[PDB]
């Protein structure tokens, strides 16, 4: 039921993350057809600050999660657009995450558009509403300048603060990047909830 | 150390070697200039490889 | 008490030290009762003793 | 919050009953009994003036963190 | 110790030989693998060993 | 022949898994010293740490008040008594304590030691008497 729930899932991420739909939306039977046809489905989403964020969810018998040469080829046609391509996701199965080739093509087109974020995600990821989830604590980002007159009141450096993944479930939702912050509200048998500030680091790939 | 200009070229450009800062220029091709450094040293070849 | 107990008396803002030195003399009783009169003779007993 | 404990937990059941430094309860009852007097006449002007200091010392409350000198500059 | 296998030939790499190897390695090279700069292979041969004070070898160790 | 004293060889298996270019000069290579620090006392009023001594805090006060009255011992304490522990209790329960205490808040790489003075006589003391 992974593509049900990636389908009624990933719009809310889209919506959760502030992004104004485009495009269409397509019925389930439809965006099924598509995946197992052209082995993905695009999602084309745009931030509050006029960027452009691609959704790719790829199949899990998809041709292009199986050939390095046929992700090396989407990547790069797909990053020769106009447009600016604030960040892309592309949602794979588990194991393609194990797949070592095709993670070094993932950082190989990484390498070459700096400026342009890539980041691969399992199913999983997407296959819930992240932030509704019982067991996962209010994350919030807070802007550079409460950080950083929280370091200052507190005399303490960014590589003081304890660390959380890029790729944490709840930091990807936020659309978290590395060296930011992040306010998590977490639930307290002693004090009845508390207040941590995180710092964002390298996402694992 | 303090190397001396009485010897000839010798002995006054291995002394000067010896400074780390002072670094020869190797062809290995020509035998008009030819000295041992006393230790161990860094030298370039006369196309630019370290 | 100060002359009769070892709690030399100092004033901060929150007079948190006033407070921990009634604490640890007891007497802590003087903050709402008017006492004071009352173990300060107790004060100048234990003291004599 | 505790009940949203009880949604990530097994067995974790919400409890009444809470750890705290201080058992308010306790030395109310202990003034209370060391009291010389009962049952006070009704007073609109010592009610307000009570509940304005505990409203002011529940404001203040978090400055037992820091020390005297910020409560009193009332720093953030 | 190391064997040098060249095509069949061998030859017993001796700590000499292998100061000589390692003495020609440039700080570049040691610093562009990863190493520090204190860490340079030419301190890996020891010419001149070091007998560690009586304190840690009191009257077998010594043998 | 029959050797008793074996010493058990011993093995360590579970690897670590730790996460121009001139010969050396005499800064990157040497300078094992360390630059010299500056002491930045925080103003009275910019402090955040606690205005009541710490257990530790009064404890460590009393310790090297008593050891410094065992080679010294001219006191300015009013009533006599016979021990340095409890010449030093009392003084800092009567406010007399010749030391000060100071909390080292930071050292910054500029080298900066920020540290914060406390006076133990104007501070709660939570020992017991």
């Amino acid at each position: 039921m992974a593509m049900q729930k990636l389908f009624t899932y990933i719009y809310e991420f889209i919506e959760y993350r502030k992004m104004v739909l485009l495009e269409e939306k397509v019925p389930y039977d439809k965006f099924v057809q598509m995946v197992l046809n052209t082995g993905f489905f695009r999602i084309n989403a745009e931030t509050l600050n006029h960027g452009i964020v691609s959704v790719f969810i790829f199949g899990a018998n998809g041709k292009y999660v199986h050939h390095g040469g046929d992700m090396r080829t989407l990547l790069t046609n797909t990053l020769n657009e106009k447009k600016h391509y604030e960040e892309l996701i592309l949602i794979v199965d588990k194991p393609v995450l194990s797949k070592k080739n095709i993670l070094d093509i993932i950082v190989e087109q990484r390498a070459a558009n700096p400026t342009i974020v890539i980041n691969i995600y399992p199913y999983h990821l997407f296959c819930i509403n992240i932030p509704k989830v019982s067991a996962i604590p209010k994350h919030k980002l807070i802007t550079q300048e409460e950080a950083q007159e929280f370091l200052g009141r507190e005399y303490l450096q960014p590589q003081d603060l304890m660390q959380i993944s890029a790729s944490d479930p709840p930091v990807v939702w936020l659309g978290g990047r590395p060296g930011d912050f992040v306010q998590i509200e977490r639930p307290s048998e002693t004090a009845m909830h508390a207040v941590v500030i995180r710092f964002i680091t390298k996402s694992k790939i | 150390k303090l190397p001396d200009l009485s010897m000839p070229i010798e002995a006054y450009i291995r002394q000067l070697l010896v400074d780390p800062d002072v670094v020869p220029i190797v062809s290995e091709k020509k035998k008009e200039l030819r000295v041992r450094p006393s230790t161990r040293k860094e030298i370039f070849l006369i196309n630019g490889t370290h | 008490l100060s002359t009769m107990y070892s709690v030399s008396p100092v004033f901060t803002s929150g007079y948190m030290p006033l407070l921990y030195d009634l604490y640890r003399a007891g007497y802590l009783e003087v903050l709402w009762n008017p006492v004071e009169q009352k173990f300060l003779q107790h004060a100048e007993q234990r003291e004599k003793e | 919050i505790f009940l949203n404990v009880e949604n990530f937990n097994f067995s974790q059941l919400l409890t009444d009953v809470r750890q705290v430094p201080v058992n308010v309860a306790s030395i109310v009852k202990n003034i209370l009994l060391s009291s010389t007097s009962g049952v006070l006449p009704f007073d609109e002007k010592s009610i307000l003036q009570k509940y304005a200091m505990v409203k002011t010392f529940c404001k203040n409350l978090p400055y037992v963190f820091i020390n005297n000198i910020q409560e009193r500059l009332q720093t953030p | 110790t190391f064997w040098a296998d060249q095509q069949g030939k061998i030859d017993k790499l001796y700590p000499q030989i292998i100061r000589e190897i390692f003495s020609r390695v440039t700080y570049d090279t040691v610093v562009k693998l990863g190493r520090s700069k204190n860490s340079h292979p030419e301190k890996l041969v020891l010419k001149a060993i070091q007998i560690p004070p009586i304190s840690i070898r009191p009257g077998d160790i010594n043998n | 022949l029959i050797m008793d004293d074996l010493v058990e060889e011993y093995v360590e298996t579970e690897e670590e898994n730790l996460v121009e270019i001139v010969e050396s000069p005499s800064i990157c290579e040497g300078f094992v010293q360390a630059s010299s620090q500056t002491l930045v006392i925080i103003p009275d009023n910019e402090r955040i740490t606690s205005n009541v001594l710490t257990t530790f805090e009064a404890t460590r006060l009393v310790a090297v008040r008593a050891q410094q009255l065992a080679i010294n011992g001219s006191t300015m304490l009013k009533k006599k008594y016979s021990s340095p522990i409890d010449i030093a209790k009392q003084e800092l329960f009567n406010r007399k304590i010749p030391l000060l205490v100071m909390r080292c808040i930071k050292v910054t790489p500029e080298g900066q030691k920020i540290v914060e003075i406390w006076n133990p006589r104007e501070m709660g003391i939570p020992l017991l008497d």
